[PDB]
């Protein structure tokens, strides 16, 4: 199972089967045999597994990071608080990776199923994608293949400046 | 350098100060390297006579190995007085001049300015 929060999809609607002609479609019939000869076997199986499973049940659990003061914080060439704050800036990089990740899945998924009227019904998955890629290229690209927090911060230096430049010059 | 320091008291291979360091212990990865080198070297001399360089002349290495674990012993008493010594009179002369070594502010990150060149 999964979160259906996180990954959503909207209801679907099966139309009945309503049949004109007399002729028996295959389709039902190889249907009935995939659940006869196929489906039960295999769910009878993995019930077994499932058995077997209960009787040892262990946890494993999900790694809970505490907050450690950034690069902001850390005085100049002191190595004992950059360091934290550089591991602390790797992780939420790749948190940030797999949002945008996440967010590229809902895209295709809503792309794939919405059909040739994908173009009308998918405007919010979109929106999301192009907000979240706006967010990530303003805040991690041309950073260069050694990438740093003090990097990440001289670019987020100069784009406030450059902003506090415009809104000057228009004022 | 520090020809002055031995000027006083000329010619002494551990002056009295010496003593007052911890002695390097007999287990001293550094002492087991001359070990081997003591090791090597009866292995050369035995394989330079034409003899069998493993069995012939066993007191021979065992000589070779305790001369020089004895004299790589001295000298690494020597070297660690001589690097106590230059420690001390760095602290003593850091601590003597205190405004040719001021201390600098610890600017935080938030503060200092740094230029941003991307890479594309
Ligand atoms: C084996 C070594 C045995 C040494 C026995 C003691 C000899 C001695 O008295 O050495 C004194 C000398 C330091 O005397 P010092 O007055 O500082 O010399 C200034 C040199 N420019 O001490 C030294 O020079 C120590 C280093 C000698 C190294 C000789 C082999 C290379």
């Amino acid at each position: 199972s999964w979160d259906k929060d996180v990954y959503p999809e909207p209801p679907r609607r099966t139309p009945a089967p309503s049949p004109q002609t007399s002729l028996p479609n295959p389709i039902t019939y190889l249907t009935k045999a995939f659940d006869l000869l196929v489906d039960r076997p295999v769910t009878l199986v993995r019930e077994f597994i499932e058995r077997q499973h209960a009787k040892n049940k262990y946890y494993y659990y999900h790694r809970e990071f505490r907050r450690v003061p950034d690069i902001t914080e850390c005085h100049e060439k002191d190595v004992l608080c950059m360091f934290e704050a550089e591991m602390q800036w790797k992780r939420d990089y790749k948190v940030d990776q797999e949002i945008v990740n996440i967010i590229q899945e809902r895209l295709k998924a809503c792309q794939q199923r919405e059909g040739e009227s994908h173009r009308q019904n998918c405007a919010k998955e979109l929106q999301q994608f192009t907000q979240v890629v706006k967010a990530y290229q303003d805040r991690y690209h041309d950073l260069g293949a050694h990438y740093s927090a003090r990097k990440c911060l001289a670019k987020q230096k100069q784009r406030m400046l450059a902003e506090r430049k415009a809104t000057k010059e228009a004022a | 350098m520090m020809t002055g320091r031995q000027a006083r008291a000329p010619l002494q291979f551990l002056p009295d100060e010496a003593r007052s360091l911890p002695p390097p212990k007999l287990t001293d990865p550094r002492l087991a390297y001359i070990g081997f080198l003591g090791y090597c070297s009866g292995l050369i001399d035995n394989a330079i006579r034409r003899r069998p360089v493993l069995s012939a002349g066993l007191h021979r290495q065992f000589l070779y190995i305790t001369s020089f674990v004895f004299v790589g012993y001295y000298l690494l008493k020597r070297q660690d007085y001589m690097y106590a010594v230059r420690d001390h009179d760095m602290f003593s002369y850091i601590k003597s001049h205190p405004e040719d070594f001021p201390e600098k502010d610890k600017k935080t990150y938030r503060e200092v300015f740094e230029e941003f060149h991307p890479v594309r």
